[PDB]
């Protein structure tokens, strides 16, 4: 029941807002998270105008394949938060050691605002491969679209709102440019007494 | 078209 493909599994994602009270004291909240404690299939066909689409678009990564490489992650974001550092990390595992790149999409009514793109390195671990990113920095339109629905009259709006952005994750082997990994990621607002909260789904034709 | 007319599962709609 994992974002795993024949060649990496993703075992965490996070993204989080950290405050530092004094050089001794910090805080975090967790927006969203995968692995701190059979998968449904989604037709593709059902999510594909949520994502950008032409070259190099969703339904054309998806074409490409391979099949079991694409994921969907429904997010219920925690929004509940009262020196600020928003970040993201992640760590992937493989059985082999490979260049690997994770591009980040950032999309508004399924078109591409913000490409972030990054260069991962293995480490030996247990017979396997590790991949990490450690508290990279959410970008600055991230932050800015964070604030404003903070802001917003009421939940309502906010899921409404939360409709059209979407993040579309794609990862790459360097080398041979196959796709390991493609997670898209949709969202809504939590109202979970247990925090933030997750669906992680197949991505089919 | 709406997210909640779409042909989707019902889990999607199922906060765990």
């Amino acid at each position: 029941r994992s974002v795993a493909s024949s060649k990496l599994w993703m075992l965490e994602f996070s993204a989080f807002l950290e405050q530092q009270q004094d050089p001794d004291t910090y805080n975090k909240h967790l927006f969203v998270h995968i692995g701190q404690s059979y998968l449904e299939a989604v037709d593709i066909r059902q999510i594909y105008d949520k994502f950008p689409e032409k070259k190099g678009g969703l339904k054309d990564l998806f074409e490409r394949g391979p099949s079991n490489a694409f994921f969907l992650v429904k997010f219920w974001a925690d929004l509940n938060t009262n020196s600020s550092f928003y970040g993201v990390s992640s760590q992937y595992e493989s059985p082999e050691n490979m260049i690997i790149t994770c591009s980040t999409k950032v999309c508004s009514f399924g078109k591409q605002v913000v490409e972030k793109v990054e260069t991962e390195y293995a480490r030996y671990e247990n017979g396997h491969y590790s991949y990490r990113i450690h508290r990279s920095p959410l970008c600055e339109y991230m932050i800015n679209f964070i604030h404003k629905l903070k802001h917003l009259p009421e939940k309502y709006m906010m899921n409404s709102v939360l409709e059209n952005f979407t993040i579309l994750q794609v990862v790459t082997n360097r080398d041979t440019q196959e796709t390991l990994l493609c997670i898209a990621y949709v969202f809504e607002v939590s109202a979970s007494e247990h925090g933030a909260q997750h669906h992680i789904y197949r991505l089919v034709k | 078209v709406p997210m909640r007319k779409r042909q989707l599962p019902a889990s999607f709609w199922e906060e765990p």
